[PDB]
């Protein structure tokens, strides 16, 4: 009752959203110096991390 | 605070200027490295710099702002265009653009562009929407382009010549068939100062390979 089944569901969940993060970083250091109507969404999201 | 006009101003005056800002020892040092740190300076006070060139887009995506006093010479002083900026303006090789440019930052060799102000001598509202010249319709020259100084110069017999043995319209494609040791350059000085003369208005380019 004290121990659970985490399967690849979670274990998935949990990569992705530590990617997410690491992406919204750079995105929000981004978006603090950056300049509006000057880029487009798709250049401030680096995919790589994910 | 310009580009050219501090490419034209002499070495001396800018190695006062350079002095009287207070930094370091301008006169073992190159003029463009002086006007560098003059911009530098400058900027550091919160100031504007303002730049202007021929764009060369290179194949990965990015340019730079060739300038017209160094034959179009790879120079540090080259202004840098994101492919950003060309993606939104749709800039190509070629386009003459004059905006405000920025210092380089740590990490950074060349200046950055911020704002176009005006392109090919344009509003870009009228750039923006234009036709390639790969679809304008070719013709036959109409215009007649006079190549006759008028003055009676004792030089004009070469023009005149000219005029009598190959009149010269506007989109003329000619050839000057001479062998070596003829006097192709004083013919092509000759030439050319007299469409300076006639044709003030034309756009004059000599280029001079090898």
């Amino acid at each position: 009752g004290n121990r659970r089944i985490r399967s690849v569901g979670e274990m998935a969940e949990n990569q992705f959203r530590v990617g997410l993060v690491r992406v919204e970083r750079a995105v929000k250091e981004r978006l603090s110096l950056g300049d509006l109507d000057t880029l487009m969404p798709q250049d401030m999201i680096n995919a790589k991390p994910i | 605070m310009n580009l050219t006009e501090l490419k034209n101003t002499p070495v001396s005056e800018l190695i006062t200027l350079g002095e009287n800002m207070g930094l370091e020892n301008l006169a073992r040092m190159r003029k463009q490295d002086i006007i560098f740190a003059i911009l530098k300076q400058h900027a550091k006070s919160g100031e504007d710099i303002f730049g202007d060139g021929v764009l060369e887009i290179l194949q990965d995506g990015f340019g730079f702002l060739r300038s017209a006093d160094s034959s179009y010479l790879a120079g540090p002083d080259d202004i840098y265009v994101s492919p950003s900026q060309i993606r939104r303006f749709n800039l190509r090789t070629g386009d003459t653009i004059s905006g405000k440019i920025r210092p380089p930052k740590e990490g950074e060799r060349y200046f950055a562009l911020l704002k176009v102000n005006e392109v090919n001598f344009d509003k870009p509202e009228n750039a923006r929407n234009k036709i390639l010249f790969e679809n304008l319709t070719p013709l036959h020259a109409n215009s007649r382009l006079r190549m006759e100084r008028g003055n009676g110069s004792t030089e004009d017999l070469t023009a005149r010549v000219l005029d009598l043995a190959s009149p010269i319209g506007r989109g003329q494609r000619g050839l000057i068939v001479a062998p070596p040791k003829a006097g192709k350059t004083m013919l092509l000085q000759n030439i050319a100062q007299s469409i300076a003369y006639n044709h003030p208005d034309c756009v004059l380019m000599v280029l001079l390979i090898d």
